[PDB]
């Protein structure tokens, strides 16, 4: 048993839905549970489907199973960031035996904000303590905006942040640049 | 439940490290696994009742004993780099076939523990400009410095912990990328209301838990001993 999973990496914007879809080797399976892994903690089964059965539904989730392709998916309506997740599928042959349950290699679904009037801009942020250490951050940007990555090796610039996935409101991207030189303007930093 | 012990560790090469796994659920089946990014998760040795083990699909490099129905322990006789993982214990019923899995054990192997740093925090206040422009404020937190490479950070507004208006990077960056003993940094960003930001009582707190040594651990230098710790910084609100 071999089960490929895909995509890897998944970024979806809050209000859309994602699909991750899953082949498997071994026509003797019967059995396909999901997993979904939130941000530090453990895999935690959350649906399933058996060979007896070609769709479920429950709560937005839809699984399907094409048991004559040997291909299975996991469909999430109307994401939010509370579904940001690994999220692993498995096959298994199932019921007084055990067999082998075999994963994929998991997807890593990211949940963006759905910026309706973004207003893009760089701001100067001093520290709270100290001096004119300094950072800046760029916000206000739409989720389908792509940070550029610094190229210098005085220069840090973050990749975009992930929501919090128990985030209910204020919902923005951002990223932040800071240098140590300085010789160094906010303009400039994106 | 199922239980590991311990959750975070970080031990020298050539050490003995043992995890434990208890569950209270009376499951035959118990299972060990470890979690590495574009790996997923990989079985290393499992059971299918108490005096009994199997080796999984990457049994090399450990041993697993199963003493009794609830204990399950995975054995790293010599530690080593490539062990470096969060490992996973997990309880099935005989017949199946959900798979029940404990909270994970982060364990970090290194060469040696000179290259451990906790991180330095600092808070950055929101600017005057974000605030006339869209009545919001941003807090940054940077956390920089620290080895090895996970931290948890969190927000705390007037003591309770926050998580609307969160934002956090997915991953610390390194700060000399061109090192495999590079220290790391990460950024986590709060957004509130200007008129939150703007009151003199509120208090902002960004908590880095970090994890490091432990205090049965050696430790001969002249600086502190880099322990598992929390470091914070902290801003009040500011009238204008």
């Amino acid at each position: 048993e071999q089960v490929e999973q895909l995509p890897s990496i998944l970024r979806v914007q809050e209000g859309s839905s994602a699909s991750i879809n899953c082949s498997y080797e071994d026509s003797a399976s019967n059995y396909f549970p999901w997993y979904k892994q939130e941000p530090g903690e453990n895999p935690k089964l959350i649906i399933d489907i058996r060979s007896n059965m070609e769709r479920k539904q429950t709560q937005g989730l839809i699984v399907l199973l094409d048991k004559k392709a040997k291909r299975f998916s996991l469909h999430i309506t109307d994401t939010q960031p509370g579904d940001s997740a690994m999220y692993f599928c498995a096959a298994s042959r199932r019921g007084g035996s055990n067999y082998k349950l075999t994963f994929g290699k998991g997807t890593l679904l990211t949940v963006t904000p759905n910026i309706q009037n973004p207003d893009p801009a760089v701001y100067q942020l001093r520290d709270s303590k100290s001096s004119d250490k300094s950072v800046c951050l760029f916000t206000d940007f739409d989720s389908q905006t792509n940070v550029s990555q610094s190229k210098d090796s005085d220069v840090y610039i973050t990749d975009k942040c992930v929501l919090d996935m128990r985030s209910m409101d204020f919902k923005s991207n951002s990223a932040v640049a800071w240098s140590n030189k300085s010789d160094f303007a906010c303009a400039n930093a994106f | 439940a199922v239980t590991q012990s311990p959750r975070n560790k970080v031990a020298v090469t050539g050490g003995k490290v043992t995890l434990s796994c208890d569950q209270t659920n009376n499951h035959n089946n118990m299972y060990w696994y470890r979690q590495d990014t574009g790996h997923g998760l990989r079985l290393i040795h499992y059971s299918y009742g108490a005096g009994s083990t199997e080796k999984g699909d990457i049994p090399d490099g450990y041993k697993a004993s199963r003493p009794s129905q609830k204990e399950f322990s995975l054995i790293l006789e010599l530690a080593t780099p490539s062990q470096t993982s969060v490992y996973f214990c997990a309880s099935g019923g005989l017949g199946g076939d959900e798979q029940y899995f404990g909270p994970g054990t982060r364990l970090t192997v290194l060469e040696d523990l000179k290259n451990v740093f906790p991180p330095e925090v600092a808070v950055f206040e929101p600017s005057e400009a974000e605030i006339s422009h869209t009545q919001k404020a941003t807090l940054v937190c940077l956390a920089t410095g620290f080895y090895p490479d996970h931290v948890e950070l969190s927000w705390w507004v007037n003591g309770k912990e926050v998580h609307s208006g969160v934002c956090t990077d997915p991953q610390p960056l390194k700060e000399q990328p061109a090192l495999n003993d590079s220290r790391y940094a990460l950024s986590s960003r709060l957004r509130v209301s200007a008129t939150f930001w703007q009151n003199p009582r509120n208090h902002f707190r960004c908590q880095v838990q970090f994890y490091g040594l432990s205090e049965n651990d050696e430790w001969t230098q002249d600086r502190a001993k880099p322990v598992t710790q929390i470091v914070s910084a902290e801003a009040w609100g500011r009238a204008d």
